[PDB]
RNA sequence: UGGAGAGUUUGAUCCUGGCUCAGGGUGAACGCUGGCGGCGUGCCUAAGACAUGCAAGUCGUGCGGGCCGCGGGGUUUUACUCCGUGGUCAGCGGCGGACGGGUGAGUAACGCGUGGGUGACCUACCCGGAAGAGGGGGACAACCCGGGGAAACUCGGGCUAAUCCCCCAUGUGGACCCGCCCCUUGGGGUGUGUCCAAAGGGCUUUGCCCGCUUCCGGAUGGGCCCGCGUCCCAUCAGCUAGUUGGUGGGGUAAUGGCCCACCAAGGCGACGACGGGUAGCCGGUCUGAGAGGAUGGCCGGCCACAGGGGCACUGAGACACGGGCCCCACUCCUACGGGAGGCAGCAGUUAGGAAUCUUCCGCAAUGGGCGCAAGCCUGACGGAGCGACGCCGCUUGGAGGAAGAAGCCCUUCGGGGUGUAAACUCCUGAACCCGGGACGAAACCCCCGACGAGGGGACUGACGGUACCGGGGUAAUAGCGCCGGCCAACUCCGUGCCAGCAGCCGCGGUAAUACGGAGGGCGCGAGCGUUACCCGGAUUCACUGGGCGUAAAGGGCGUGUAGGCGGCCUGGGGCGUCCCAUGUGAAAGA
């Protein structure tokens, strides 16, 4: 009757809530962020940024995403951020985005 | 296969003399002597005239007779022929002659070519100091063909090899009678065998 | 290589895309006439810079849309109406061989 | 990985493997990357084991692994020594 | 509808019966033949000849 | 190096023309008959339903426990069961379960084939190279406790370890925005800003082995795209709303209406859209003189599916054949509370069927997964078994033996046939029995060397006491179809449009070479016939290679659209075309 493939399901159960965790926390801050830029928030615009960027790349590491998709939603995410602050703006928080 | 059964009743019905039984198919007795006519309750009436198809029928199945080899293992040399480098006629001939069982009874260590069967069969032969049983077996240009040197003094074998002095074993051939050893040197020439055969209406034969 | 096709613009109703109408010839495969069959391509024109009649040079290419595989590569000849009027023709007489 | 393996050839109770390299994932008989040398584990001939050695050390460099087997008898045929 | 070939035959109202194929050109409509000597078909009795067709077992020379 | 035709419409003829046959072939089936071996090959139907066993695991050199057998003495020992090692058990953690294996249901499609594209991408383990492995925390099972259960087991509370999780650091490097240079679809570089690493285990230990992290390159395997090729019906002619395109998003490894807002109104179709029907596609295969026609079982490659349908999770990879969710269909256990299941893996059962095998042996080999290794696992595989299913090979005797026994058949009552066939004499010796007995197996490992090269040693065989060799040794299965013509092979009896035959012409009405039997013959022969299906013959869909006055066939006639075809001369182009080189055309097959 029994096979432990059980195992990998009762392992892939708890992985799935590992990244979900880490993949929800990265749209609700990568939203955060695009929304203060838009309100013209720039400190708190790119403070929030830098912190998605890093839970991003830290994703990147494992499982969870990898490759090309963390830059691209880094990529997607300053390109978003630094177009609607320049709308307004001036990069205050001088963090997280080239010159 | 090789037929097993009345023998010098198709040295009849062919019409001709075929060597079924070598030494008798020679006395006033190869039936072609005495009863030159097909078997039968019929054989000794008005012949009717032979469809195109009985000429060649007849053609092919005294060549086949000759040799005591089966339908399936005849076509299939022969379509091996059709397939080999030039006349599709003489390289069959050479083909049929390259058998191990005829090549025995061209060197007379048997008198008859199912006689030569019988030989190779029972480990009698040997084809370059091995021993062959394989009446099939092909024959290839330099191979000696002796006789096993357990058999080597068998009644059987020392009045055919004491015949041998005496005779010239076809051209492509040679024969040590003292020690009991042949050399298939070439392969059978179209005239090398005078053969009781057209052998191109057997290839029309196959044709249809 | 990326595939080169030549042939005329017969369409140009579509935003930065043409349609462009590709004649080739074979020799029949078993009756050996040569034939001459055609087939349309739509084709990226990000300059909306070709017009109807255009004869051009189509470029294999990185998909633009579905449909869209090839890019507008040169301009072989320009106001060919002749062959745009010909297509329009043989797509008119459809009109008259229904029920 | 990619391997340096033998494939089975030949015939029921007359097994001459290829010398053949593939990825490790395809099945014993199947398609292969290379063909490099034979072997007839019976010698019923002399040539009865024959590699080329210039391109089993292409393959090795490049990170094939042979199989125990494999190895064997391109040890045999002095892919590995070195002088 | 199929012919029942052999002097003389076993068949009655449920006999199973291998159908074969072959018309006869002389009954309408008959496009099959019963093998004899399967299922419920008896062989065919005193048959000698051709006795593979009309399936009779080959006779005893005692 | 390659090509046969014949019968049948007439009183007879020529032509037309259909029907029919001889040949080859098959995963076959059925009938009569059957001796051996080798290599192949065997559910073509119900992608129906399945009892039972086995088909995917492995690491204790990732980690902490439970249990056991020992060593070594704790109170001297059985009651507090303590250290060391070698077993086992689940658990946690890895790597594998995406391969291998099955099947052909769906699919008429970039599915496949073929050639290309990716400045639009990924690739675990393997290799080459560079630089790291420095700090801290934490939780969940196991385990104990309790509530729950008939059990499966299930919930709660609490303990805990690591190569489990998490933060911090270093940043060789990498990612990302923006600017600059080069390049030209998103390719390479560079500057500042931000953001990103890691894991330990084992030994004979200031050295080795296995792992961990980041980057670059390689190799291998992939994804997506495009040209061309890919069945029948037009009594299916119009099709289309994410539909065609654009803009901006979302998504993915990545392009893309893939998905979503918005805008525009497109896109496709007689060069056959759409629809309906059928079908997995190819290497090949069968047939054919070829061109073609048919096919795609076995073996290889690609695709699809895993009771039907949808779905995602985990992950280098899956939308997962022996993983998961839900719906549907069906079945099973049940204490009526609930549970369980998916052979198109190997065998096997059952049903359906004309019809298709062992619930076999073994991991010795080759290959695969895990492991430092020993080794474990492997119904992949290697073998054995059954089946004349197929092909190849072999036997059932050989030489002698009468103008020719007997029997049986014919008879013109002299004969003739079976027939050298038998009897009979010699000879050989399938089977048998005796003795011996393989290759396939040398590696991994061990020792010298350095755990490299190189040298040396040890283990290992399912098949198998088999193949084969040696020695003895018995005359030792033969049947099936046909004998009117095509078609090779004829007489007698029985029968009398009956019985029956039959592929076509047609045979059968009392002298039947055509029915049934006998003798005799012809053809094959462990087979011979039958039926079915494919090609041939069929130049009867005709490219090769046909036709339309009367045989079937000129549209009732204009006009004309698409289309097809296009006089003479000169030049340019070089698409067709031809040439050369080169790449590709996998292996197997030929
Ligand atoms: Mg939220
Ligand atoms: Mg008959
Ligand atoms: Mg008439
Ligand atoms: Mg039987
Ligand atoms: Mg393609
Ligand atoms: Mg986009
Ligand atoms: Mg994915
Ligand atoms: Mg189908
Ligand atoms: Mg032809
Ligand atoms: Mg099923
Ligand atoms: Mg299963
Ligand atoms: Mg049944
Ligand atoms: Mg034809
Ligand atoms: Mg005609
Ligand atoms: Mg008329
Ligand atoms: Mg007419
Ligand atoms: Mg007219
Ligand atoms: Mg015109």
């Amino acid at each position: 009757r029994n096979l432990s493939a059980l195992k990998r399901h009762r392992q892939s159960l708890k992985r799935r809530l590992r990244n979900k965790a880490k993949k929800s926390a990265i749209k609700t801050l990568s939203k955060k962020a695009i929304q203060l830029a838009q309100e013209g928030k720039a400190e708190e615009a790119l403070k929030i940024m830098r912190k998605a960027e890093s839970l991003i790349d830290k994703a990147a590491k494992g499982s969870t995403l990898h490759k090309n998709a963390a830059a691209r939603r880094k990529s997607r995410l300053m390109r978003k951020v630094r177009q609607l602050l320049e709308a307004a703006g001036a990069p205050l928080i001088g963090g997280g985005l080239s010159a | 296969g090789r037929y097993i059964g009345p023998v010098c009743r198709l040295c009849r019905r062919e019409g001709v003399k075929l060597y079924l039984k070598g030494e008798r198919c020679y006395s006033p007795k190869c039936a072609m002597e005495r009863r030159p006519y097909p078997p039968g309750q019929h054989g000794q009436k008005r012949a009717r005239r032979p469809s195109d198809y009985a000429v060649r029928l007849r053609e092919k199945q005294k060549l086949r007779r000759i040799y005591g080899i089966s339908e399936r293992q005849f076509r299939n040399l022969f379509e091996e022929a059709s397939k080999k480098k030039g006349v599709t006629g003489s390289v069959f001939l050479g083909l049929l002659e390259s058998r191990l069982d005829n090549v025995v009874y061209r060197l007379g260590f048997a008198v008859s070519r199912r006689q030569a069967r019988q030989l190779v069969r029972h480990g009698h032969i040997t084809v370059n100091g091995r021993r062959v049983d394989l009446p099939s077996y092909r024959v290839r240009p330099g191979d000696e063909i002796a006789v096993a040197e357990k058999s080597r003094n068998l009644e059987l074998i020392r009045q055919n090899l004491e015949a041998m002095k005496g005779r010239k074993v076809g051209p492509w051939l040679s024969l040590d009678v003292e020690g009991m050893k042949g050399k298939f040197l070439r392969l059978p020439d179209r005239e090398d065998l005078a053969l009781p055969v057209n052998e191109q209406l057997v290839i029309e034969f196959y044709s249809r | 290589p990326k595939k080169v096709l030549t042939g005329v613009v017969v369409s140009d109703k579509m935003q930065k895309t043409v349609t462009v109408l590709v004649e080739r010839q074979f020799p029949h495969p078993l009756y050996g006439k040569v034939i001459k069959r055609s087939k349309k391509y739509l084709a990226h024109d990000p300059e909306e810079k070709y017009k109807l009649g255009d004869v051009v040079e189509i470029i294999e290419s990185r998909p633009i849309s579905k449909r869209k595989r090839f890019r507008v590569l040169r301009l072989v000849e320009s106001g060919r109406m002749d062959l745009v009027e010909k297509y329009l023709i043989r797509r008119q007489n459809y009109e008259s061989l229904s029920k | 990985m990619v391997k340096i393996r033998l494939a089975r050839f030949g015939s029921k109770h007359n097994p001459h493997y290829r010398i053949v390299v593939t990825d490790a994932r395809r099945k014993r008989d199947g398609k292969y990357i290379e063909k490099i040398g034979y072997y007839d584990p019976r010698k019923t001939t002399p040539d009865w084991l024959k590699v080329d050695v210039e391109r089993a050390r292409y393959w090795l460099s490049v990170g094939a692994q042979p199989t125990d087997t494999a190895r064997r008898l391109l040890r045999q045929a002095g892919v590995f020594r070195q002088e | 509808t199929a012919y029942i070939p052999g002097e003389g035959h076993n068949l009655q109202e449920h006999s199973v019966v291998l159908i074969r194929g072959g018309r006869v050109k002389d009954l309408p409509g008959v496009r099959y033949h019963i093998v004899r000597g399967v299922y419920d078909a008896a062989g065919v009795k005193d048959r000698k000849k051709s006795r593979s067709k009309y399936g009779t077992k080959k006779p005893k020379e005692a």
